[PDB]
């Protein structure tokens, strides 16, 4: 079958642009689209992220939006310029400035069919089209508004595919405006509706991660994006060659969400340590499990353990014992039953694919539905709450039309959404 | 992606002398346009590329120093524009009789380069509040400008008739005048303080006598990390639209403080080890304000923070932090945060000639604040005197400039002064 | 069997002149005349449109007509020179200058003979005469004027033959003389009368596909008159060669008129693509019919999804599975049921031809009667109408001894034509 | 595809003189007729082609300047025709005593050159309407012409009577006498106004001290843009008789405005950088239109936009769009469309010691349209007042003129200002 990928906004993009980085190297894939890798099974679902074209030049099923123009060219001047297909490429007049309304409502909204007739294009190219991937910001804006933009617009045209996306989450000590809160609240309004699953992504726990466990000097952008793009391809990985247990993401939200609305998770990734450090890890599933029910490993900022675990998802990669794994999940279940929901009799889906990432001689990705999670969306929705107050910067949502009631309902609603979580929480 | 640089009087021109000096360094562009950058300067197919910029005296004089003086090469001779008779301290004739005469050719010369420009995002104003023929003509101006560019960006860089010295008496008059001009129409200003400057001269660049070029030169540099640093594509380009969307709260309160942090003597240079923290720290103590104001006795609505060089979001975020843990400062209570980051990958810009010593990174911070209110209440007291007395009142009733606008101009100064009273007592 | 090319009008000319380039070097024919082509089958068909002259030189079964010496001038100086015959060159008193009248009814009149009597000449060199194809503008004056002039001279002549044109229609953005309304709407009025098969093609329409699929920086009409080479080619090409299914002008017509007078097509073009993109085709039978039935790969400045396709023709090139293109045709109907006009059983007529446009792999080309081109034929009578209410210009052609009378009876006759089209629309 | 030229009094001449300069350096001619192009050069065995031309004036003065100055080699002297006493500003003196000894001559110099040109497609005639020998001299000839030949295309570029200034005093009169005779016989008749050139000298060309010889080169240029540009085939080769199927929708409105929107001087050829939307806004601008007219004030019957150089269709295109889209003027409301265009591919033509600076493109604007009409108020005011007191009347009875023939000559004039009204109000 094939996934569709789409991109939102300059976090999105340059997200993505790494994501792509790290799958076509995982497929063999060189920087003209030729294939040179030494498997077979990297061709067995190539077709999954990539179109064959003429002369077997492997083309990314990935649409490329944005409203800034400047992005867009530093992804075509970097290394997969010569990857991405020139149509899929789509920008006009320049983006929201932070203004969820010109990304949704207006600026955004003029140029909507120009990427859903590249949707259709991809579509019809396609054997098996499975679902939907956004990559976005939360509270950028552009990618924010023209993501649940293109996202109702999407299901709209394929509301029985799979609607997957990667967001990430306005982070307390990480900013870069100050309506963040406006832009995450309208967003995720719509988000929820029209969304199968969602992943909440911090910048603020990614910045403790790549420096409490990769001791990283000078984490930059492109190393939080990194981290992002492992648990990416994690995700959808068991798609793409053989394994002792399948997955996918149907596999995934049936086993992950147990009441229709709760769809967001938190990721992880298994073996995180420095370069030095290596040498001292005894690349066990008992010992990638440690990291993976880590608090400290989670990419949300929301540390787990101030909730409970609704479902979890554990899927490995490599070569490993099946009752290795189970063993271990017992063990972890029965250590802290406090914290997995008792109304689940197994709380933990596992799924051990055959192939390790390149290089790991063993690994794993953590996917979590706990139900502290809600704690970000109260975060937010407070910050959201004392500016709202004051009628803050509202003006610049008045004058692209927006009025108070969409503010006052959206944030009604993300109350629902965390009270929900709460009614599922001792 | 492309904007317009207005100047007018004398000291709009000579702060533009600085600005496109500065443009020049950073895109290796010659002084007849040749260079061996098109939102300042128009492509040129022979590479003699020309800024995009609106030059404007009623007395010649100013723009003849240009005409003879270098860069007459680089600036076309349509952008030159003259009067015959200077408006000589009098907003209202800058305002009428005698702006009037050439404000027709002004917008017709803004709407060539409009027609010319593509992706145009705004405009750039350099004005004083002292002479009419900066204060008066740019009240005409921008509401004729306003008119035909509703959806553009208005920036207004103004010199702020300073509290402890200036050079004219009637300066209070044309300011006040002018406020309800720009609080209208413009969509951010800034207020900079000439006294404020050559105190920062003094003590960070070692200065016992600073005049008008170097002062100059570092409002000019402060522009260029405004808005040219934009366009040199950093890690954050933040949009000039953008820096209104986080920077401005309301319809009004457009008077964000632009200072600049890596201010520093060539012996400086070799002693002072800066970084992130250290430069983003002095940026917050009240010395180098560049105007008559004290931040600890307001409170901050917001505030943008401009990196440039060799920077890393890490180190920034980290100040970002101290900063908030400090709480020596004051933030508006019903303001969450109000921290906002732009990052360039290009250095700060180095003045051959100049004082400010090269340096590996540059921090600009564009901050909004309750205390800068402070000072407009010392001008009105400055006008309010002279007009009780009516001093000088027949130089403006003798353009016809109603009295009762003068009332009502400062009715809208007063309001002013109200809303940023209003936004820090409330919560 | 062979065909009679008469060109007429510096626009018909400039066409031609790129046609004759085309089929030259698809023929393997070089600027001599001489035959130094690859295949057997370049020969098999030649006598379509050569002559075969003492030495093998290969002569177009051409004549050239225009009242504007100069233009005929800069034929003879160009490449083709050394190839059309020098009798062929039909030219004498100055233009029309945008006079129908001049061009029809009166200048170009004096001048009829002297086109026929090479007519007569092509034709008794010929074994079995076809049909005629006429290249003109529709409101140049001479062109539209001495093109149905001629149009019902030679019907008159050959009356069972078959009348085909490529008519360039005036376009909406795209002028150059404000008397293109009365030019148009006197010609037409004998066009439709006295023709068979009639293409109408817009330069706006050619502009507007020269740059979003072509990307050309500078599209000039060189470039356009090329696009409408291709499709002139395309209509006849099925004569020239083998092919799965074969085609006709005959065929076409049997399968493409349904209602004697509704012979107006758009004509379009597959691969369209810009030299730095054509390296992500993919250059399957479903990529070309996604461009096929493209709107925006249309020829005609009208959209085609205001309207309904009462028939289409849909001619492939190249080697190809007969059941994958069968397969996308039914798709293509199923997708669209609504755009298709019910009354037909199976809307789209095909046809296979083994051999692809030299340097393509797989090639194509669309012919299309839609009830949408009726709002080309509107608008043009609006602004007709305009003109004609204040009896604008028309001292232009009262000096030429035409009357209102003819100028309201075509009006009248043209709304008949739109009403016709509307009839057969839902 | 060959034409013949004409030229009256001085004016003409002098007119002419430009426009057989750019001739020569278009096809590269030398003044001996030396070539080292047809339509204007007489095509000569020994390589010495010779113009196509008729000159006349009344007293040779002005063709002895010809005679004995530079191109006396280039022109016949046969075509050279003179009298003994001039016209003397007196269009009954040039119309019938002094003119008409000579006309049979100059009938007979046409039918030559008429005899000689095979393709005739018409004549260009250059006169003025101060003067007599202008203006009465070629109402007669162009009645002769007319009668000649009735089927060829008649020109007429003239220098209209300046609303401003003048030089004589009673040119109100050979100006509305003039009226009645082109209209009746002339197919398309262009009116230029001194002043307006001289006013465009000064704020295109930067020229403070402007003459009749650089006035005259500009319009020279104008008119080898309309004919010269055509005979070099171009890819779009709009016919004299085409631009009037296009350009004159009735019976009469034969009154089209020339511009010229390239004109620039040295100085701005360095810091201009032109191309097609540039020059081709500039043309509808209301400062180039070679006459005293506000086109903003009125209404567009047809407009034909010729292009030279380096130009393409579809900027050509796009342009037109845009002035469309602009809707400031005002278009005919039952013409659907007025633009029409030409193009060449041979560059503008540039006159050694002269100002208008080189160019790689060009484009020149005949529009018709409403506006114009009002210039033709401004002149009955001025006949109707000197009319009124007979002044300077007797000077045209002396010739016998009939009082009764002004009175005729302003209704027909007024004819003329009315069909302009109908047209802009009609729908
Ligand atoms: C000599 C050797 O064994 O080097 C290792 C290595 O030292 C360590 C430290 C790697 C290293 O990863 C990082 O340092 C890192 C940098 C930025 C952000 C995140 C991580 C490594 O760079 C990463 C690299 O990962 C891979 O090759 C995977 O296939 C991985 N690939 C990428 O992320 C990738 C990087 C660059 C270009 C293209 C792809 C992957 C993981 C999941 C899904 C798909 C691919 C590995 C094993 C190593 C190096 C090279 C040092 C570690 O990370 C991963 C993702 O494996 C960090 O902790 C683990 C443990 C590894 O042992
Ligand atoms: C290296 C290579 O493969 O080059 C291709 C190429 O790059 C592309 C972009 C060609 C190219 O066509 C154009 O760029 C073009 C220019 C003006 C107007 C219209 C088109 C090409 O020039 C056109 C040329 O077409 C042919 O050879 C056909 O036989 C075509 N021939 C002509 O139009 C022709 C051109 C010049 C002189 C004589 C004939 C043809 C099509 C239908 C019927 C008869 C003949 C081809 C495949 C190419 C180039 C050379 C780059 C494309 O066009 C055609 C008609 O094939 C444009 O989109 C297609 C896709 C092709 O892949
Ligand atoms: N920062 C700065 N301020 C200046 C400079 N030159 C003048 N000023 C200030 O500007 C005030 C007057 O402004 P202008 O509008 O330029 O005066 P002008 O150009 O002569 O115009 P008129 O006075 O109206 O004729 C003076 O009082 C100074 O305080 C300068 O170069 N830099
Ligand atoms: N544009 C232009 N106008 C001129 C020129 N020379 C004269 N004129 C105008 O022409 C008017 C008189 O025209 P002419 O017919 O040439 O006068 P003339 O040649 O002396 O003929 P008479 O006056 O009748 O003897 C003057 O008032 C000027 O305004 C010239 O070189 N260029
Ligand atoms: N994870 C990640 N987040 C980023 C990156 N760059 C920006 N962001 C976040 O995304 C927000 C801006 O989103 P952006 O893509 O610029 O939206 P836009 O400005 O409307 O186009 C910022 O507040 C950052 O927190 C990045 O490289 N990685
Ligand atoms: N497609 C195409 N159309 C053209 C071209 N040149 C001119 N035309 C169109 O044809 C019309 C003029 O027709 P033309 O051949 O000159 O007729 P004529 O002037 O009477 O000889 C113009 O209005 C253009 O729209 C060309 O090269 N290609
Ligand atoms: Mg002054
Ligand atoms: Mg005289």
């Amino acid at each position: 079958r094939e996934i569709v990928h789409i991109q939102a906004g300059q976090c999105g993009n340059q997200i993505g642009a790494k994501f792509w980085e790290v799958i076509s190297d995982e497929h063999g894939i060189d920087p003209t689209g030729s294939y040179h890798g030494d498997s077979d099974l990297q061709l067995e679902r190539i077709n999954v992220y990539y179109n064959e074209a003429a002369g077997n030049k492997y083309v990314p099923r990935a649409i490329l939006v944005d409203l800034e123009p400047g992005t867009m060219d530093s992804v075509r001047s970097g290394p997969f310029g010569q990857i991405f297909r020139p149509d899929n490429f789509v920008f006009g007049q320049s983006g929201a400035g932070n203004n969820w309304a010109k990304g949704h409502y207006t600026e955004g909204a003029e140029l909507v069919d120009s990427v859903l007739d590249v949707v259709r294009k991809e579509s019809e190219s396609c054997d098996c089209l499975q679902g939907f991937q956004l990559t976005h910001s939360l509270g950028g804006g552009t990618g924010s508004g023209m993501g649940t933009l293109l996202i109702s617009k999407i299901r709209e045209e394929y509301p029985d595919r799979i609607m997957n996306t990667f967001s990430v989450v306005p982070s307390p000590k990480v900013s870069d405006t100050v309506v963040e809160p406006y832009n995450a609240t309208l967003s995720v309004h719509q988000l929820v509706e029209n969304t199968d699953e969602t992943y909440c992504i911090d910048n603020e726990a990614l910045y403790d991660i790549c420096f409490r466990t990769l001791k990283l000097t000078t984490p930059t952008y492109g190393d939080l994006n990194h981290l992002v793009s492992a648990t990416m391809s994690g995700v959808t990985t068991c798609l793409r060659f053989p394994g002792q247990l399948n997955a996918d993401l149907r596999k995934l939200a049936v086993n992950m969400v147990p009441f229709p609305r709760l769809h967001f998770f938190m990721p992880g990734f298994a073996p995180l340590t420095s370069r030095g450090s290596q040498q001292y890890r005894a690349l066990t599933v008992p010992e990638l499990t440690q990291q993976m029910f880590d608090a400290k490993n989670m990419m949300a900022a929301c540390d787990p353990r101030h909730g409970r675990y609704l479902t979890v998802a554990a899927v490995f990669r490599g070569r490993m014992s099946m009752k290795e794994v189970d063993e271990q999940m017992l063990n972890v279940q029965n250590k802290n039953s406090s914290y997995f929901v008792e109304w689940i009799p197994n709380n933990v889906k596992t799924a051990v694919c055959d192939i390790p990432p390149r290089g790991l001689k063993m690994s794993a990705t953590f996917i979590g539905n706990s139900t502290a999670i809600q704690e970000l969306f109260k975060r937010i929705s407070e910050q959201f709450t004392a500016m709202f107050r004051r009628k803050a910067f509202l003006h610049w949502y008045t004058g692209e039309g927006m009025d108070e009631m969409e503010f006052t309902e959206a944030e009604s609603n993300m109350n629902d959404l965390v009270s929900e979580y709460q009614q599922y929480q001792d | 992606r492309e904007c317009i640089s207005i100047h007018v009087g004398q000291a709009g021109v000579q702060i533009g002398n600085a600005c496109w000096e500065l443009y020049c360094l950073e895109h290796g562009i010659q002084p007849d346009g040749q260079m061996p950058f098109n939102t300042f300067f128009s492509e040129t197919g022979a590479g003699k590329h020309v800024p995009r910029a609106v030059f404007v005296d009623l007395e010649p004089t100013v723009i003849d120093e240009v005409r003879t003086g270098t860069y007459r090469q680089l600036f076309h001779p349509e952008q030159l524009i003259t009067g015959k008779e200077d408006a000589a301290n009098n907003y209202a004739r800058g305002h009428y009789t005698i702006g009037k005469e050439i404000i027709d050719l002004v917008l017709d010369r803004i709407r060539k380069l409009a027609d010319q420009c593509t992706g145009l995002q705004g405009f750039s104003v350099f004005h004083s509040f002292g002479g009419g023929t900066g204060s008066g003509f740019t009240s005409l101006l921008m509401e004729r400008l306003s008119v035909d560019y509703g959806k553009k960006s208005k920036l207004e860089f103004s010199i702020y008739p300073a509290p402890q010295v200036s050079t004219a008496v009637v300066e209070p008059y044309n300011s006040i005048l002018t406020t309800h001009t720009t609080l209208e129409h413009s969509d951010c200003a800034f207020m900079v303080d000439n006294e404020a400057i050559y105190d920062i001269c003094r003590r960070n660049l070692d200065i016992e006598r600073p005049t008008y070029t170097n002062l100059n030169r570092l409002i000019g540099q402060i522009v260029s990390s405004i808005t040219a640093s934009l366009r040199f594509d950093g890690a954050l380009n933040v949009d000039l639209t953008e820096f209104q969307t986080n920077l401005v709260p309301y319809p009004r309160g457009h008077f964000p403080l632009a200072t600049y942090a890596p201010v520093i003597s060539a012996e400086k240079a070799y002693h002072e080890q800066l970084s992130v923290a250290e430069i983003t720290n002095a940026c917050f103590e009240p010395a180098n304000q560049m105007v008559k104001c004290d931040p600890r006795h307001g409170k901050y609505m917001a505030c943008c923070l401009l990196y440039r060089g060799d920077v890393v979001p890490k180190d920034v975020n980290a100040a970002i932090a101290t900063i908030k843990t400090k709480r020596t400062i004051q933030f508006v209570d019903w303001c969450p945060t109000g921290f906002k980051v732009g990052i360039n990958y290009e250095p700060p810009t180095v003045v051959p000639g100049g004082d400010l010593a090269k340096v590996q990174r540059a921090v600009c911070m564009l901050s909004n604040t309750t205390a800068i209110a402070e000072a407009w209440a010392r001008l009105d007291h400055k006008f309010d005197l002279m007009y009780a007395k009516r001093a000088f009142v027949h130089w403006y009733v003798g353009e016809g400039m109603e009295e009762g606008e003068f009332s009502e101009a400062r009715e809208d100064m007063a309001a002013l002064e109200k809303d940023y009273e209003e936004v820090g007592v409330d919560s």
